[PDB]
């Protein structure tokens, strides 16, 4: 279905592809980018502890601080998608 | 053990 | 110039309209979301202490996890800005 | 301490 390009990441390969299968999931269930968003920070905050924040959209800008290993922001299909753990 | 990240749509 | 509708806050009305003011002075200076963002960031960061993130754009759904008192949603124009302290 | 909070632009 949906193209998984990976723009910039700070993040074991593996947890990479959680997180591209994870936001594949949330597309598949949802269609409203902040539901989106929260399927998948939920999830991470599930699987590698608090905490996380997710940003899904076509148009934004960004300017966050990240623990070290704890960052990707992707693009899957035409959303882009923020994911990083902070606090 | 943090960084400073921007991130842009295109 | 732009008008300021404040939409979700958990934040005193002092910081709120701090928040209002500095991507008021982001939007003059800036026109990329990242860099406006990043303004905006920087300068909560140095007033407010660490850690701030900011997120600016027309077209994006969010969840995120704040501290009580630190956050808020708001458009400046067309453009939404969200600016919250995790960390 | 803290909240979980969603946004969506209209």
């Amino acid at each position: 279905d949906r193209k998984a390009v990976i723009k910039n990441a700070d993040m074991s390969e593996e947890m990479q592809q959680d997180a591209v299968d994870c936001a594949t999931q949330a597309l598949e269930k949802y269609n409203i980018e902040k539901d989106i968003a929260a399927y998948i920070k939920k999830e991470f905050d599930k699987k590698y502890n608090p905490t996380w924040h997710c940003i899904v959209g076509r148009n934004f800008g960004s300017y966050v601080t990240h623990e070290t290993r704890h960052f990707i922001y992707f693009y899957l299909g035409q959303v882009a998608i923020l994911l990083f753990k902070s606090g | 053990a943090t960084s400073a990240k921007a991130t842009q749509t295109d």
